[PDB]
């Protein structure tokens, strides 16, 4: 419930859910200098997915 | 171009308006201005006074309210509810029952 | 007095269950939900007894 | 007379004043 | 030219309303024992007791 | 033996709160000689009707 | 025009009695035949209004 809500049109947990979340830095690799441009992530949507 | 903000502050420009035919006779879920319901509407001959919106009797409950369009008070009354009880003879003799 | 009852608050934000959907989301609308079902569910059993 | 009472049975029905429908109460 | 400016404060009131739905009559609370009997018996009429 | 119970539903005919009439006048600027400039803004403001 | 009258003459204000008065309708719901209490700010009875 968290919102962020454009992740929302993306990726939507549960109200229930049981588990884990686990997120690290990749500034390193992920993004460097002359262009990164490969990942995209759904504006908006029509509604709200579940 | 316009401005796309938000600001926490008590509305002062602000109404709904979307409107659908009356009808009556027939119990459905209702929504006059601000007041929801369910029940179905009917014609009445109480009197209100000029300022008055809607009416409601002992242990306030919502009796009768006036249209915004034609200033018309109609009566609500709940559409039917009711327990359903089987007869039997017991399943030792017959196995046909009775509904009431 | 059991009809009378209905019309009360409990603590909640409001005493009808129809603008407490209306103006909050499901993930923290249920609390009010709650204590509304716990308020009438102590009315009705002190009526039985 | 109407019904089958006396005249007693008569008084004490008038003498004793009384009831709606309701959400979820039935009589 | 003749007028009267009073005041007002925070109360309870009962008021009687008629078949018309026109206030015709009220009491206050805070007035008498009497009113006060009155208001905690929802009634404008009481009988011989304590 | 009472086993269940039994309630009618919704004919989800729906009905209203109507007539916006009121219908204040503020449209002068929609289709005027000037709109607005980058030193001749004014405080722009929607207030007491819709 | 600042005016600025003058020629004032001095009296006492004088009080009277407020004889069940001072009620109005503090809603905008119907009732018939039924006594309500409410709680409100009201002209209590038996004051003195100027
Ligand atoms: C607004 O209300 C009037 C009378 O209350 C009625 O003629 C109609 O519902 C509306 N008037 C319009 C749409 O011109
Ligand atoms: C209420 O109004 C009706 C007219 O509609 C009138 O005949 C009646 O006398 C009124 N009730 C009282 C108590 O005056």
């Amino acid at each position: 419930g968290q919102t962020g809500k454009i992740a929302d049109y993306n990726y939507k947990l549960p109200d229930d859910f049981t588990g884990c979340v686990i997120a690290w830095n990749s500034n390193n690799l992920d993004s460097k200098v002359g262009g990164n441009y490969n990942y995209l992530y759904r504006l908006f949507r029509k509604s709200n997915l579940k | 171009v316009l401005s796309f903000e938000l600001l926490h502050a008590p509305a002062t420009v602000c109404g709904p308006k979307k409107s659908t035919n009356l009808v009556k006779n027939k119990c459905v879920n209702f929504n006059f201005n601000g007041l929801t319901g369910t029940g179905v509407l009917t014609e009445s001959n109480k009197k209100f006074l000029p300022f008055q919106q809607f009416g409601r009797d002992i242990a306030d409950t919502t009796d009768a309210v006036r249209d915004p369009q034609t200033l018309e008070i109609l009566d609500i009354t709940p559409c039917s509810f009711g327990g359903v009880s089987v007869i039997t003879p017991g399943t030792n003799t017959s196995n046909q029952v009775a509904v009431l | 007095t059991l009809v009378k009852q209905l019309s009360s608050n409990f603590g909640a934000i409001s005493s009808v269950l129809n603008d407490i959907l209306s103006r909050l989301d499901p993930p923290e609308a249920e609390v009010q939900i709650d204590r509304l079902i716990t308020g009438r569910l102590q009315s009705l059993q002190t009526y039985v007894t | 007379k109407p019904s089958k009472r006396s005249f007693i049975e008569d008084l004490l029905f008038n003498k004793v004043t009384l009831a709606q429908k309701f959400n979820g109460l039935t009589v | 030219a003749a007028y009267y400016v009073g005041y007002l404060q925070p109360r309870t009131f009962l008021l009687k309303y008629n078949e018309n739905g026109t206030i015709t009559d009220a009491v206050d609370c805070a007035l008498d024992p009497l009113s006060e009997t009155k208001c905690t018996l929802k009634s404008f009429t009481v009988e011989k007791g304590i | 033996y009472q086993t269940s119970n039994f309630r009618v539903q919704p004919t989800e005919s729906i009905v209203r709160f109507p007539n916006i009439t009121n219908l204040c006048p503020f449209g002068e600027v929609f289709n005027a000689t000037r709109f607005a400039s980058v030193y001749a803004w004014n405080r722009k403001r929607i207030s007491n009707c819709v | 025009q600042c005016v600025n009258l003058t020629t004032r003459t001095q009296l006492p204000p004088a009080y009277t009695n407020s004889f069940t008065r001072g009620v109005y309708y503090p809603d905008k719901v119907f009732r018939s035949s039924v006594l309500h209490s409410t709680q409100d700010l009201f002209l209590p009875f038996f004051s003195n209004v100027t």
